[PDB]
């Protein structure tokens, strides 16, 4: 939360997005998350059009890794076009788990 | 003492409170909603709304509503007719402020989340199959569909094709157009009148007037027959009578108790029921018979209900209908009218003894008439019914167009034109 | 970390620490004849257990 | 009918302190359930072989 | 003026949070039960009918 | 606005009097146009032997069929023409007849009640008509699985005692009860020191006392032809009954240990404990979020249709347990989770569970006494059980002294290394063996 490093720390964020390479396989950031129990409840709550988009993007990336290939550079996922489609559903699942845990000790 | 305090708000809301000095309290919110206000595209929305009182609201999650009410030992129930819905909360006297806050979140700011509504659709199938283990329940839903073309013919339970397809947008639209402040009444039983009022000024930001006028109900003289594998035949035969809150409605209430409206003595032979005595002269087998009375805001039904065996069903219905014809041509004693006024007077005072029956009685008077009347006034209106009006109400039934519903083995049951 | 935080976690562990010497002293008596612990057989004068 | 169903008599199997059908078995139960019970306990001191 | 339960006969369902679902008021109207062989069948989704609603405490 | 504590003080009290017969007369007055008045009797099937087990239930059928003064249907015409109701019941310990009427019809109501219990006709033509009504009612009782399985639980927990009999009696007694056996039953058990005349509503106590002196004073208030019953207690037996029928769609199972009697002070913390286990039904709206652990598990996995816990009390003994309904592949899991909740209260019971269970019991006691009929039944049955009416302020001071260590002590006394009584009605092939049920009563790690 520093106003002097507002653009400088966004340069390190854009550099790390390209050094990591899920965008070369045509993936979004929420495609790459590790699926524990809170993540698996958020996938079940997605609407039907966002679920079907995620399933195809993962299958296309698994098929590219089998062949040891990547996509053409004009089909890579852009940094300021990555949609965090799972983050509102995951913050609500975790808030419900923390409510059931304060109740069990008070 | 402290009989009732009755108050109209400037937005149309009715508030009524009686201060008991009882250890328990009771709060009820009464709404002009229910199945008569839905049309052919959203049938079953008010049944799913009845089952959804524990879901997540804007002020409390579904976990906090279940845990927070159970932590003090309270209850939450919903009851519905074709013309009204009622939300009731009860607990002890010192816990009533925090359960009043849960009741306002359920009715004035619900959320209908997609995954919670989708998980509740299978409860419609469980709730309907439990209710339909009574053969009276499906006979009475067929009878309203046979009697009306619209607006009272809708069932209290969801149709089978529609289970799975009630959407969150339909639930939001129903509450927005029918849960408004000029259609609502708030009744308390162990709370003071200033406490209910500042509760009531926390749901007026939206819902400012009347939401949607319902269609007036049109009488259809239909007939629905349902052959199945039940061992006894249930049948009903009615005609159109009178709306609630009229002088002719009191004459049909007296006529019901002349004919017979249920038993008074355990395992008794119903010696004062003129319907039961006329059937039992020629029938020497197990049966039951009763007078039926249903009164609504713009219409009403009156008739007979028989339960019989399959081979004897035509004899039971014809002898019950002939007894009503004798009253309509003048055969009526003043001794039988006076005995019927005593059963109607005593039954009204006994139905208001408990806290459950007293709260429902104040809530119906607030929505239908917008005022409260002492039971001394109700007992004088029954006294003013004359013998000429009881005969004239039995003539409206005999010459009126009939409706019928039957179920069971219908090989000896007569058709409504026969 | 609020991983295992709470007054409930050490409440059931309050009533089990009397029978949690069934965790440590039972291991201490579970290695008397499985091991032949030589200098703590003279814990008692009672065990002249080998000739 | 289901009211024609009663338990048959078990008198030639009971322990000698519960044959009386009128005493309410308050202290003749904890001082009874011990017959085959150090049988189970003195077995497991013999398994120390 | 009054309820639909006062002039008895039109029915009503309830749902509770911790109690059972009830149908109607005069649907099990009696002296069909003193005449012989009125059996309530065994159910597949069966319910408790007294349903704590008249418990002694 | 008063508090809950101040509202328990302003409850009207009960006034008790006695006649020279020994008949007790009790009332609670509260400002109402209606009233309920009745007669409560110490009579029941535990006072019958094997020769006349259907005698007290046969007499309850003939009670409204006509007396010496009002023969036949003339009793029914008098009750109906004033708008009054007339009811009765019979348990293993008690018998009651009562009237709901208007509060200005009280002199006529007391006169009819005195004529029912003293001068009933029991004529021979009405007795032969009543056998076939009772024989048809027994066949209707066989279709109620809950009533069959609780009759099985009494028959195996109290095997060779009078407390194992049913209220209705076997079908061979119903075919052979004569007129002589009913007149001996009335003159032996319908005696004035065993009767209570209770009333609630718009009654004055002075008016009920003078009405009792002109209608009831001719009761035999001595012990002539001495039939004071030497009260034998009844022992509990750990045992089992299994009725296998695969054609039924669901299975019923009831299990209980021996519990305390009526006047035992252990009764109050034992129903704080049963309120922590709770009840469930699949029409509930609160499932998977409910506070009870057994209710939340059965809603998540769809393990049963319903369960309930009970506390049945007699004068010296009782039954303390649970009843559930499920399908044929769920009996073993439901018995596993239920027995694990009993063991989790013998040890490990927390303070916040006990606070919730005390709030449930306070709400269930207040909610029962709502209306003139449940208040009148509480008066007439507490004078036969405790000898007095225990007011609501005294119930609250007993509830307030229960804490978590008291619940652990009383549950360990009644549950832990004890033999249960089990009853089951098919399809029950997956109901576990009695050795595996008995070993589920003692725990492994504690």
């Amino acid at each position: 939360a520093v106003a002097a490093s507002s653009k400088w720390l966004e340069g390190i964020r854009k550099w790390y997005y390209n050094a990591a390479g899920f965008n070369k396989l045509g993936l979004m950031r929420d495609d790459t998350i590790y699926e524990d129990d809170d993540v698996k409840e958020a996938i079940r709550r997605l609407p039907e059009n966002l679920y079907n988009d995620r399933v195809f993007r993962i299958k296309r990336a698994l098929d590219l890794t089998m062949r040891q290939q990547i996509l053409p550079k004009e089909q890579w996922t852009k940094y300021e076009e990555d949609k965090f489609y799972l983050e509102p559903y995951l913050k609500e699942v975790i808030r419900e788990r923390k409510e059931r845990e304060e109740w069990a000790k008070k | 003492p402290q009989d009732l305090e009755f108050t109209r708000l400037p937005n149309g809301l009715v508030i009524a409170s009686l201060e008991n000095y009882a250890p328990a309290s009771r709060i009820g919110l009464f709404i002009k909603a229910g199945s008569r206000y839905e049309d052919s595209n959203n049938l079953g929305t008010s049944h799913l709304l009845r089952l959804a009182s524990s879901l997540t609201t804007k002020g409390a999650s579904s976990f906090k509503i279940t845990r927070g009410i159970e932590a003090v030992g309270g209850k939450l129930s919903v009851t519905s007719t074709r013309e009204s819905m009622a939300y009731t909360v009860e607990c002890l006297r010192d816990d009533i402020e925090i359960l009043m806050e849960f009741l306002l979140n359920v009715t004035a700011a619900p959320e209908f989340r997609r995954w919670e509504v989708a998980a509740l659709q299978s409860q419609l199938r469980i709730d309907k199959a439990v209710a339909f283990q009574n053969p009276q329940a499906q006979v009475l839903e067929n009878l309203h569909a046979a009697a009306y073309r619209n607006a009272l013919a809708n069932s209290l339970y969801c149709p089978d094709y529609r289970i799975g397809k009630v959407t969150p947008d339909q639930l939001h639209y129903y509450v927005q157009n029918h849960f408004t402040s000029a259609r609502m009444a708030l009744i308390g039983l162990g709370v003071s009148h200033p406490v209910l009022k500042q509760v009531a000024e926390r749901f007026l930001n939206m819902r400012g007037g009347l939401g949607l006028s319902g269609a007036k109900a049109k009488y259809r003289g239909g007939e629905i027959r349902d052959q199945n594998g039940d061992s006894l035949v249930h049948a009903a035969l009615v005609a159109e009578s009178a709306a609630t809150g009229s002088a002719e409605a009191n004459a049909f209430s007296v006529l019901q108790h002349v004919l017979g409206a249920g038993p008074h003595v355990k395992r008794g032979s119903n010696a004062t029921s003129s319907l039961y005595q006329a059937v039992a002269k020629g029938v020497h087998q197990p049966f039951d018979v009763s007078a039926f009375n249903a009164s609504y805001s713009d219409s009403g039904l009156f008739g007979i209900y028989t339960i019989s065996q399959a081979a004897s069903a035509g004899d039971v219905i014809k002898s019950a209908y002939d007894q009503v014809k004798a009253i309509a041509q003048g055969n009526l004693s003043n001794t039988d009218v006076q005995a019927a006024k005593n059963k109607l007077k005593a039954g009204y005072l006994m139905s208001v003894e408990s806290s459950e029956g007293f709260l429902d009685e104040v809530g119906s008077q607030a929505l239908v008439a917008g005022s409260y009347m002492q039971p001394s006034t109700v007992l004088q209106q029954i006294d003013s019914v004359a013998d000429a009006d009881v005969i004239n109400a039995a003539k409206k039934f005999v010459s009126g167009r009939k409706s019928m519903a039957a179920s069971g083995n219908l090989g000896h049951t007569p058709f409504v034109d026969e | 970390l609020s991983r295992f935080l709470g007054p409930r976690y050490r409440e059931l562990a309050r009533n089990w620490i009397p029978t949690a010497s069934m965790w440590g002293a039972v291991g201490a008596v579970g290695l008397v004849w499985a091991t032949d612990w030589r200098l703590i057989l003279d814990w008692v004068p009672y065990i002249n257990g080998k000739f | 009918s289901h009211t024609d169903i009663r338990v048959p008599d078990f008198s030639d199997y009971r322990r000698a302190e519960v044959l009386d059908s009128t005493k309410s078995s308050k202290e003749s139960s904890d001082a009874r359930k011990g017959f085959s019970y150090l049988i189970t306990a003195t077995t497991t001191v013999g398994v120390a072989y | 003026m009054l309820s639909v339960a006062s002039r008895s006969g039109p029915f009503a369902p309830v749902l509770s949070a911790t109690s059972r679902g009830v149908a109607g008021a005069l649907r099990p109207l009696v002296q069909a039960a003193l005449p012989a062989t009125s059996e309530s069948p065994v159910l597949d989704a069966k319910r408790s009918f007294l349903c704590r609603e008249s418990l002694s405490g | 606005t008063a508090t809950y504590a101040q509202a328990l003080q302003s409850v009207p009290e009960t006034q008790v009097s006695q006649l020279d017969n020994g008949l007790r007369v009790a009332s609670e007055q509260s400002s109402q146009p209606t009233c309920t008045v009745g007669v409560w009797i110490d009579a029941g099937s535990r006072y019958e032997n094997e020769k006349n087990n259907g005698a007290g239930y046969f007499v309850e059928h003939l009670a409204f069929k006509g007396t010496k003064n009002r023969p036949g249907s003339a009793l029914e015409k008098e009750v109906e023409s004033m708008g009054a109701h007339l009811n009765a019941y019979s348990t293993r310990e008690h018998t009651a007849y009562y009237i709901k009427a208007l509060s200005k019809d009280l002199p006529k109501a007391v006169e009819l009640l005195a004529d029912i219990v003293q001068n009933c006709s029991l004529e021979d033509s009405q007795i032969e008509k009543e056998r076939d009504v009772i024989l048809q009612e027994l066949q209707e009782n066989d279709s109620s699985m809950r009533d069959v399985v609780f009759d099985y639980l009494h028959a195996t927990a109290f095997q060779g005692t009078p407390l194992a009999q049913s209220v209705e009696g076997p079908s061979e007694n119903v075919r052979k009860l004569s007129r002589a056996d009913l007149t001996e039953y009335v003159s032996q058990h319908y005696k004035a020191p065993r009767m209570v005349l209770a009333a609630a509503g718009g009654v004055e106590h002075r008016q009920l006392l003078d009405l009792a002196q002109k209608h009831f004073s001719s009761l035999s208030g001595t012990y002539v032809e001495d039939a004071v019953p030497a009260f034998t207690p009844c022992r509990f037996t750990g045992s089992e009954i299994r009725h296998r029928d695969d054609a039924l769609p669901l299975a019923h199972v009831a299990i209980a240990v021996e519990g305390p009697g009526w006047a035992n002070p252990d009764n109050v913390p034992l129903q704080v404990a049963n309120a922590i286990i709770g009840h469930y039904d699949s029409t509930y709206g609160g499932g998977t979020h409910m506070s009870s652990t057994l209710a939340s598990v059965a809603a998540t996995r769809k393990l049963c249709q319903s369960f309930q816990t009970f506390n049945i009390c007699y004068a010296e003994t009782g039954l303390l347990g649970a009843h559930f309904v499920c399908d044929n592949m769920s009996i073993d899991d439901m018995m596993f989770f239920l027995q694990g909740q009993w063991m989790r209260l013998c040890t490990s019971a927390t303070e916040s569970e006990v606070v919730r269970g005390k709030n449930i019991l306070r709400n269930a006691l207040v909610s029962h006494l709502d209306g003139t009929t449940p208040v009148c039944e509480d008066i007439g049955r507490s004078l036969l059980t405790y000898g007095r009416r225990i007011p609501l302020a005294e119930w609250e001071s007993r509830i307030a002294e229960v804490d978590a260590s008291v619940v652990r002590e009383v549950c360990s006394k009644y549950f832990y290394d004890q033999c249960p009584a089990v009853a089951g009605l098919g399809p029950i092939e997956q109901l576990p063996d009695y050795n595996r049920i008995r070993s589920g009563m003692f725990w492994l790690r504690f």
